[PDB]
DNA sequence: AGATCTGAATTTACGGGCGCAACTATGCCGGACGTACT
DNA sequence: AGTACGTCCGGCCCGTAAATTCAGATCT
RNA sequence: UUUUGGCAUAGUUGC
């Protein structure tokens, strides 16, 4: 879920930047580094909401950088396992189902599918269809789907959506 | 009662020395110097030193006085405890045996012929021999043409053979040797060695359950083990306490949804997660491949690491490159620039790879390699790959979701879409400039100058080309 | 072997015997001038001791 | 008043340290075993 | 059968502690 | 197409 929260980042400006616009150089660093970024431990930052504080510059010694600290607001998503969250499929396979979150793939397996949706592979959109099609799991379609686990690999997670609980799936 | 003293002995000659003791003994029952002493022990697996018994030390240096065996016990003695001069005496204790000497040394000998008298029994053995190539090693099958080849002390009945200080074999080595040469209690081959001719796995951090008695159905993550009656020591959920279970009490039983990995069988080292918790049969899916995988619940246990599931550049040939898509026993699963999947042995080169090589895709667009490029023509047109290595006009392409060759595959480069001086060390002679009459050595030569060591003085300078004259 | 090795690294006593044995008898013969030569083979140490 | 220990104030071994950088020489497994070749 | 050959096993010094000797606590 | 490499005690010598 998307959380407005104080982050700490690192700069180390190069003393070419130096001068004028120094202030807009390390804000506009701090927003090419920190956008289009997923952190394990913190979910996906979205955008920076804004640059607060600008920590001093510690010019290093021995190297000539100068090492800028910056808090500042961001949103970040952060999934939660044991949540309900609106989502949007984006891919249909027989094997399982992928779904958006935000920038974030989470995934349904063979099993997570519930048993009563079965896929539909003669069918011109390649759809899970339940026996009385109540509901119907497509591609581009909003589903409520359980967080199963947050499962983190390399400053990338993907979830597992599940079904099993009712008042799930389509609207 | 007498005491028993320690005295060191000359190491695997105990025997012998007591042998000489007993006859000094009975040499000297009836002279001016009996030895007061009253026995001698030289227990057969204590090597290095005997024991004597007797009231006194003195006893002891007087009576050893004379054998050279125990002279670096002579000097001093040490008494053996009270307490332990029971220990002096406790004693503890068509198959296969193993040889003790020789080469065959702890080598697996299958039984052929037990000889009824009781001397020697017939063992069929694997040689670990160099067919008289190397001497003026590994166990490998008898290849009777190759010392047929080289000759030497070797006698040919067809499969029988007789070689090398009369070694019998046929078709495999088939000789006599003794029973007291051999091990006959406790080998135990193992499947390889069949092919040549219960258990209990509970580790700590692992969960396991009760199957039965008043503390059924608690799970709880193991602690401790010991061999067979274990007496773990695990934590429940909701307990503080811990309890007491036996081996055969307990069961690996593991939640859904969690990191499992395979101790043995078909699918050992694979890792996965478990879907479903059967009675016993116990379903999961790999990291690597989306198949099932049907194991026990003893066949599972609790470890976190992720899978390790490599890549590198050999040459098949000079002519054709290749990538290895598979790492084997002895030998490589080699994808080459043909996509044809080949299996080669350990003893292909290296390659020099070239990962600053630049190739064009299909669109005169410039790629290198960890490069996403799609495959638009082809037998792989469709597919996305990240590129490994590159050739003239060959890439191969790495995918995760492929199964197949580790997800490496080949394509051609046009059907992609990005998503030393002559002069060195030769003798020269200044011919222009301020060093003519002179003659050095060429050390370092470039386009324009060159170093040269000046043989007339103990300096080395550079002159232009222009300026130098070869002898 | 012993006289020899007693005099090619210059420690005397038995060769087990080095934590003790006093070293520093048979020296590199000293070639650099006849003096130096002359002076060294006249050349008397006192040890320590 | 005395003993009798007994609790704090004088004499003996005993490690453990001893100013900075180059150039040459020696030596680090012998005894027993064990079999194969001539 | 003998012997060679090669591979395998077995002065100071200053703290520092420790051992002996006078008052003091009990215990007559 | 890229180079390597020992530790040691002893001895002598140089402000």
């Amino acid at each position: 879920m998307f959380y407005h929260i104080s982050l700490e980042h690192e700069i180390l400006l190069h003393p070419r930047y130096f001068g004028p616009n120094l202030l807009n150089t390390v804000k506009q660093k701090l927003f090419t580094e920190v956008e289009g970024t997923c952190t394990g431990k913190y979910g996906f930052v979205i955008a920076v909401t804004t640059i607060d504080n600008i920590g001093a510059g510690v010019i290093q010694p021995g190297r000539g950088f100068v090492l800028y600290p910056v808090k500042y607001k961001a949103i970040v998503f952060r999934p939660f396992k044991g949540e309900v969250v609106d989502a949007v499929v984006t891919q249909v396979n027989k094997v399982g189902l992928f779904t958006e979150i935000g920038p974030m793939s989470c995934f349904i397996s063979r099993h997570s599918i519930p048993s009563e949706m079965e896929f539909d592979p003669n069918s011109n959109p390649p759809c899970y269809k339940t026996m009385d099609e109540d509901i119907v799991i497509q591609q581009d379609d909003e589903i409520r789907l359980k967080i199963v686990g947050t499962r983190v690999d390399k400053n990338d997670i993907f979830a597992i959506g599940s079904l099993m609980d009712d008042y799930l799936g389509l609207v | 009662d007498p005491n028993l003293w320690t005295v060191k002995c000359k190491i695997g000659e105990e025997r012998a020395t007591a042998i000489s003791l007993m006859r000094k003994f009975i040499a000297y029952q009836f002279t001016d110097t009996p030895l007061q002493i009253k026995s001698v022990v030289a227990p057969e697996h204590v090597k290095g030193y005997i024991y004597v018994e007797a009231y006194k030390q003195t006893h002891v240096k007087q009576a050893i006085e004379g054998v050279g065996n125990l002279r670096l016990g002579y000097w001093n003695q040490q008494m053996v405890p009270i307490k332990e001069m029971t220990d002096v005496l406790k004693v503890v204790k068509k198959s296969w045996v193993r040889l003790k000497r020789g080469i065959y040394k702890d080598d697996i000998a299958q039984v052929d012929y037990v000889e009824p008298s009781q001397n020697t029994i017939s063992l069929k053995m694997i040689p670990r021999i160099d067919y008289d190539r190397i001497k003026a090693p590994p166990q490998r099958l008898f290849d009777a043409e190759k010392i047929r080849s080289l000759g030497g002390d070797v006698a040919s009945d067809g499969d029988f053979l007789i070689f090398e200080g009369n070694r019998y074999s046929r078709k495999f080595l088939f000789k006599s040797f003794a029973m007291s040469a051999v091990i006959t209690e406790g080998v135990k081959p193992t499947l390889s060695e069949l092919e040549k001719f219960r258990e209990h796995n509970f580790q700590p951090g692992d969960n396991v359950e009760v199957c039965e008695g008043e503390l059924i159905n608690l799970q709880g993550k193991i602690l401790s083990v010991d061999g067979n009656k274990i007496t773990i020591m695990p934590k429940h959920e909701d307990l503080k306490d811990m309890l007491e279970f036996p081996a055969q009490e307990l069961r690996k039983y593991f939640k859904m949804g969690d990191h499992v990995k395979v101790i043995a069988g078909r699918f050992e080292g694979d890792t996965g997660l478990i879907v479903r918790v059967e009675e016993n049969f116990v379903i999961l899916f790999s990291d690597l491949t989306m198949h099932e995988l049907k194991v026990l619940p003893r066949d599972l246990q609790l470890c976190s690491e992720t899978a390790s599931g490599w890549g590198e550049l050999v040459q098949l040939d000079p002519q054709t490159v290749g990538v290895i898509v598979r790492l084997e026993r002895e030998t490589f699963q080699v994808l080459n620039m043909y996509g044809k999947v080949v299996t080669v042995r350990h003893q292909v080169t290296r390659k020099k790879d070239n990962r600053f090589a630049v190739a064009l895709d299909s669109e005169q667009n410039n790629i290198h390699v960890k490069d996403i490029v799609k495959v638009i023509d082809g037998p792989h047109s469709g597919r996305e790959g990240e590129i490994r290595h590159l050739f003239r006009s060959f890439a191969f392409l790495h995918c995760k979701k492929l199964v197949e060759n580790g997800g490496m595959f080949v394509c051609k480069t046009r059907h992609l879409v990005l998503a030393d001086n002559e002069l060195i060390g030769q003798t020269v002679r200044i011919s222009q400039g301020p060093y003519k009459g002179y003659i050095g050595v060429v050390k370092d030569a470039t386009e324009s100058t060159a170093r040269v060591e000046l043989h007339s003085t103990c300096q080395t300078i550079s002159v232009d080309r222009q300026r130098l004259t070869t002898v | 072997d012993g006289l020899k090795y007693s005099l090619a690294t210059g420690n005397w006593g038995d060769q087990k015997k080095a934590h003790q044995a006093r070293a520093g008898v048979s020296q590199v013969l000293n070639r650099l001038t006849f003096a130096s030569t002359l002076s060294h083979l006249r050349r008397l140490n006192s040890p320590i001791g």
